[PDB]
């Protein structure tokens, strides 16, 4: 059975938790905890095979900037997330984007960009600037909502199958 | 800072922030209940880095700020009935169910220890632990 080592990286509070919890226990929290390192494993099957997840959690509070590039080292594939509500945080998908490139030393890294927070009527990032941006990694780009469970499977069944192609 | 890494049952980790007075358990119910496992089917443990014994056990009420700068582990209790499901590709001749989402199942996935039977889409919904007291 192939084990995936996935990272979950974007800003403090865009929904990189919820999003994960969504995933592992079908639930939605709707409270503030900030993470500084979780963890979590879960069996998915993905086009007839299944396969293990190993999700880090990772924390978006920049008092953590310096665990970072360990873990991103060890990653194989990686959902850079922003909310839609937040400009801020969807230009700093850059700045994430750039910091795992250095530690993985190449661009063919396994990446899917991720829009959470879709439920919400305050809409500030539109999908054909995120495309555009997706388009200028050359990754996939998802737009989803922990709270109505909007494209999470979809999201991390990407990250998967990037990582399959990126595998050959 | 005020933090304690705890590693977890099937190889998974987490690092919690020590409010003043709560314990082993208040500090721990969530990550494990949200990678559902019960507390009740578990022990924390301290790690031992200088002994023939790897770990010893603690109360779970233990006040957690006891054990800030420690390297803690919580395990299964011996022979609880949780394990990792196995699954296996199955095709569903007669009208099956998905145990999921209640649709019918035609061509889908099911656990070989527990039964649950799912549709691929649904897969992420089943629950982590596989349930066996046969
Ligand atoms: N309405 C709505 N709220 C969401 C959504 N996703 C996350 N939230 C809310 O956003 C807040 C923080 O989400 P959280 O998952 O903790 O984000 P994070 O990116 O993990 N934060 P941190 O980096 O500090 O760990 C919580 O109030 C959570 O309920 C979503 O899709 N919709
Ligand atoms: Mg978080
Ligand atoms: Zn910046
Ligand atoms: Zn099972
Ligand atoms: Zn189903």
């Amino acid at each position: 059975m192939t084990e995936y080592k996935l990272v979950v990286v974007g800003a403090g509070g865009v929904g990189k938790s919820a999003l994960t919890i969504q995933l592992i226990q079908n639930h939605f929290v709707d409270e503030y905890d900030p993470t500084i390192e979780d963890s979590y494993r879960k069996q998915v099957v993905i086009d007839g095979e299944t396969c293990l997840l190993d999700i880090l959690d990772t924390a978006g509070r920049e008092e953590y900037s310096a665990m970072r590039d360990q873990y991103m080292r060890t990653g194989e594939g990686f959902l850079c997330v922003f909310a839609i509500n937040n400009t801020k945080s969807f230009e700093d998908i850059h700045h994430y984007r750039e910091q795992i490139k250095r530690v993985k030393d190449s661009e063919d890294v396994p990446m899917v960009l991720v829009g959470n927070k879709c439920d919400l009527p305050s809409r500030t990032v539109d999908t054909k600037q995120a495309q555009d941006l997706a388009r200028s990694y050359g990754i996939p780009f998802i737009e989803t909502s922990a709270k109505t469970r909007q494209g999470v499977d979809d999201a991390f069944y990407t990250l998967v199958r990037e990582i399959r192609k990126h595998k050959e | 800072s005020n933090t304690i890494r705890v590693f977890l049952p099937n190889k998974q980790r987490t690092v919690v922030n020590v409010r003043n007075g709560m314990s082993l358990h208040d500090c721990l119910m969530k990550a494990l209940k949200v990678r559902g496992l019960q507390p009740e089917c578990c022990a924390v443990f301290r790690l031992l880095h200088e002994h023939k014994g790897k770990k010893a056990r603690l109360d779970w009420n233990t006040d957690a700020a006891s054990l800030i700068g420690e390297e803690l582990q919580v395990d299964f209790l011996d022979h609880v009935p949780l394990t990792t499901h196995n699954f296996a590709r199955k095709t569903f001749l007669k009208l099956a169910f998905c145990d999921i989402c209640q649709k019918f199942l035609l061509n889908g996935f099911r656990c070989q220890t527990c039964g649950y039977k799912f549709h691929e889409h649904c897969s992420t919904k089943v629950p982590t632990m596989c349930v066996d007291w046969s």
